[PDB]
């Protein structure tokens, strides 16, 4: 079991629009690799 | 109160609740962003727009996403460029490819991009990546040059489990990637 | 496994995760299908397609939905036509108006409609509604002529709590409506 | 409290497509009324 964690402060409200779309992206250039996703779950809660 | 959730443990050949761009498509129960070919880009987005913050009250949403991804390279020395989970404007198309990972267009802060991304970068781009040259996890804000990074040792062909969570109370974005071995 | 969920307790003026048709729009924290005007239609759909059944496995989804609706007529005796919750093809568009509720085109069974709806019918259409003339809740399958109905007493301007559930093990669709008093 | 209940057997698989959109509809004719929705939640689960 090998884990890696990273954290930082991001003021979402100042960066993204009120409504957004979420997703994945992957690219290759002069060098490459296959990029795959096997499963995905998402949950968001906006109170008020 | 507004909440949005979804779970997909196995993808279908016709996953209509996803939007595919570039080389992106589903097959063999998996979501393929790119095959092992040069100079290409693939993206997949959730169909429904998400309400991440409220103009009226100024409230911001808490959210958590978890996924399992695999990078299959021909070898362990020549790998590029990487993969990201991103949050962007509703009607977004693929941005610059290559080291820009299809979500940014420069290493300088561009407020019009309005995109936050968590990158899993496998290729050292001299102009902006950490000088140590290590592969790394990074948090990107309107720029390909991360605000923070963490050296990451890629396990070729292995399943990486990722959890990305955002705490609205503290504005902290946390990322964790776990390999079983 | 594939799940889809959402909750909206307060509607925003520009509710981007909804698709509007006819005169549907959001105002004062609520979703307005129609105003107290003559000859009109309004529909609102969740933007994301839902995976209800799978041909590969043959499995069918279990689902539950809850909503609170209000019908405000000028007169508690001069009301029409009604309201429905429906399930239809991804590209669904408004159908016939009036007593057809914007979801069907005939009383005759039409397999191509591919629509299942639960109606809250407030106006007696002699050609197909229960002969007792009562306002009623009905389950419609490819037709405006309900497969089963239950007499219902409309409470003008009062909030009604509805729960519609489908059990895939028995193919049973249940509807329940409750008024505060 | 005034409650009404109704149920019936509907074989969804034979009526609707594999993929669908859900929503509300309302109409008026010679007679009319405002139709409004104040809240809405939904949850579906497809085993696989
Ligand atoms: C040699 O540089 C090229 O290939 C690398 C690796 O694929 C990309 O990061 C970069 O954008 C592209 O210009
Ligand atoms: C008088 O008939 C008209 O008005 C009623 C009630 O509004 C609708 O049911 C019907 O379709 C329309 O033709
Ligand atoms: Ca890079
Ligand atoms: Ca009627
Ligand atoms: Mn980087
Ligand atoms: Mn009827």
């Amino acid at each position: 079991v090998t884990s890696y964690t990273l954290s930082d402060v991001v003021s979402l409200k100042d960066v993204v629009p009120e409504w957004v779309r979420i997703g994945f992206s992957a690219t290759t250039g002069a060098e490459y690799a296959a990029h795959e996703v096997l499963s995905w779950s998402f949950h968001s809660e906006l109170s008020g | 109160t507004e909440t949005t959730s979804f779970l997909i443990t196995k993808f279908s050949p016709d996953q209509q609740n996803l939007i595919f761009q570039g080389d992106g498509y589903t097959t063999k129960e998996k979501l393929t962003l790119t095959k092992a070919v040069k100079n290409t880009v693939g993206r997949a987005l959730y169909s429904s727009p998400i309400h991440i913050w409220d103009r009226e009250t100024g409230n911001v949403a808490n959210f958590v996403t978890s996924f399992t991804f695999v990078i299959n390279a021909p070898n362990s020395y020549n790998v590029a460029d990487g993969f990201t989970f991103f949050i962007a404007p509703v009607d977004t198309k693929p941005q610059t490819g290559g080291g820009y990972l299809g979500v940014f267009n420069s290493a300088e802060y561009d407020k019009t991009t309005q995109t936050v991304a968590v990158e899993f970068d496998t290729f050292y781009n001299a102009a902006w990546d950490p000088s140590n040259r290590d592969r790394h996890i990074g948090i990107d804000v309107n720029s390909i040059k991360s605000v923070n990074t963490k050296s990451w040792k890629l396990q070729n062909g292995e399943e990486a489990n990722v959890v990305i969570a955002f705490n609205a109370a503290t504005n902290v974005l946390t990322v964790s990637l776990t390999y079983p071995n």
